[PDB]
């Protein structure tokens, strides 16, 4: 009678004890996972953000070059004489910042506006 | 009415 | 007595059961680390390249602009001298934005090549 | 000999 109640016994303690430990082998399984991918996750992250900050800084340069380039442009735009009705230079004075490349150009802005504006002796 | 313009 | 054969087997059967579950953790922690490697070098391009393609964008905002600035400054009158907006005219492609630039740019040069009366 | 010049506007 007792041949069978141990080995009875016996299992339901080996099945509890290994329920208990595939539970806590479970979620500390879990927590690993956790772990593995928030470390992960910032390791990408800050690469990520090492690249992209050079790449901005990049643009940033490119952006100030642009703008120099623009200034000087700005200046020689502002040592020349240019047409008022198309935007080449200037050949033709009509009155005050009102010059032509062409005489075309110089009708088409005389009855676009020019004339009723004119102030040519 | 448009005046008459040369090349400067 | 009965105790300590029990205590035996659950021990070492709990040695087993732990030795089998720490290599389903290791492939576990594997595979989730390889999904989210991949994972975030596709969300990390797809960013890169919306950036850089903010930067294009910006670029040619900028152009635009520029061109209506370079415009407007064609539409208007400077001084020679300083680069100000114009208030006097002298001759040709020569406006001033005060007597003192037009004195200044006058013993300066303008003396020699001034196509005024 | 340097022109009197006037304002335009
Ligand atoms: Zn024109
Ligand atoms: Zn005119
Ligand atoms: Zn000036
Ligand atoms: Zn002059």
């Amino acid at each position: 009678r007792m041949k069978s109640d141990h080995k009875r016994e016996t299992e339901r303690v080996v099945r509890e004890a290994l329920e208990k430990l595939r539970s806590e082998m479970e979620e500390e399984k879990r927590q690993a996972v956790n772990k593995a991918v928030a470390n992960m996750q910032g390791e990408m992250d800050r690469k990520c953000k090492q690249v992209k900050e050079k790449c901005k800084e990049e643009f940033v340069e490119e952006i100030k070059k642009l703008a120099t380039q623009h200034k000087q442009l700005i200046s020689q735009t502002k040592k020349k004489q240019w047409c008022y009705n198309c935007e080449e230079e200037a050949m033709y004075h009509c009155c005050w910042n009102t010059s032509y490349c062409s005489i075309k150009c110089q009708q088409e802005h005389w009855h676009a506006e020019h004339k009723r504006t004119c102030r040519r002796k | 009415s448009m005046p008459e313009l040369s090349p400067v």
